[PDB]
């Protein structure tokens, strides 16, 4: 994948 | 052709497009105007994702806004940068770093360390030991490696280590290099000719 | 001042994003380039976002891009433009030409009366006859009221009626308008400032 | 709300 500036969605933390 | 006149005319706007939103978006940053760096960030996303070709100059120019953007992000380690869910926002900073074409002067290695040793601060800021262990062991070299492994170990949050290897140290030398940046493309067409228009009524 | 000066560089600039994008979207409109068009309109939108202040000229720019995405976005019944989830990509187009600061001619009177036919048009070719019914009472005004009315209560989806006032006969009519914006803001300056780069060149 | 180009999201057909 592609050139994100934003994230790409939430993380498991 | 005419057609392809105006695409070609197209892609040279999209480039200043591209460079004018990158200096913005570095101003933005270095003044911490953090809706105005959330804005310009969304336009300048949105015109790389228009580019259907890009020159060596311009991907430096995405990783610049990419880099940013994850720094930006340092804690929110909720928000995924990659493709890999494992992957915080500052280590997707590092990786970045690591592959812009530009010099590895002092500066350079400087924000490295920095970022290496914040990438594992905030998840110990955070209370999440285990998520920092495996931080270090994606990242892990420095000098400060066994300094960092003991001090996760130890769950020493704040170690006088961290005071001076602090997020702000790692803010305030980013912020170095924005400077340069900021410096060798407040020239790019887009701004200049803008500025021109703007003193052209004073 | 200083910071005032790049401030009111950017907004210029940003006027010029604005414009060029307008521009950019109408020929993807144009030309049928859907993927050109909906990259277009990311770009667009975001720059409308990052956008602190709006001139009349800039919010007609604005209604013009806004009702493009409308209309191209025709047929997807489950695409909620408005806050009211009840109403359809077409009776959003409906509202923004009614909204538009510009001349009531021939041409926006068969724009206007083709859009509220195809509202209608579009729920029965999907057999949803229930909302086209709901599109009429929100829409109903024009001499065919009472036909499209019988044509719901008949469920004559293949009516005659619609053969001539059909969805091709609706977009070449709005092509026709796109042409007209597209002439009119042809001379804006980024457009104008790349062209003359791109000769510059041959 | 907002000067959307694009949908707000998925609308009940």
């Amino acid at each position: 994948s592609h050139f994100n500036l934003a994230p790409l969605g939430r993380r498991r933390v | 052709e005419d057609a392809g006149l105006v695409a070609e005319a197209e892609a040279v706007a999209a480039g200043w497009m591209l460079d004018f939103l990158c200096l913005s978006l570095c101003r933005a940053f270095r003044d911490g105007r953090s809706e105005d760096f959330r804005r310009t960030r969304n336009s300048a996303e949105a015109i790389i994702h228009g580019l259907s070709s890009l020159t060596a100059c311009q991907l430096r120019t995405i990783y610049i806004c990419q880099f940013l953007t994850r720094i930006a992000a340092g804690k929110t380690l909720d928000a995924q940068f990659e493709n890999d869910e494992r992957i915080t926002p500052l280590e997707s900073a590092l990786m970045i770093w690591g592959s812009i074409e530009k010099e590895h002067d002092k500066l350079h290695e400087e924000i490295q360390n920095l970022i290496k040793i914040q990438a594992i601060a905030v998840c110990m800021e955070n209370g999440n030991f285990k998520e920092a262990e495996e931080v270090f062991e994606r990242i892990f070299h420095m000098p400060f490696k066994s300094k960092l492994l003991m001090i996760i170990s130890q769950k020493d949050t704040f170690h006088s280590f961290f005071q001076h290897f602090s997020y702000n140290h790692m803010m305030e030398k980013i912020k170095s290099y924005v400077n340069y940046v900021l410096s060798e493309k407040s020239s790019t067409f887009l701004m200049k000719a803008a500025a021109k228009v703007v003193e052209s009524k004073r």
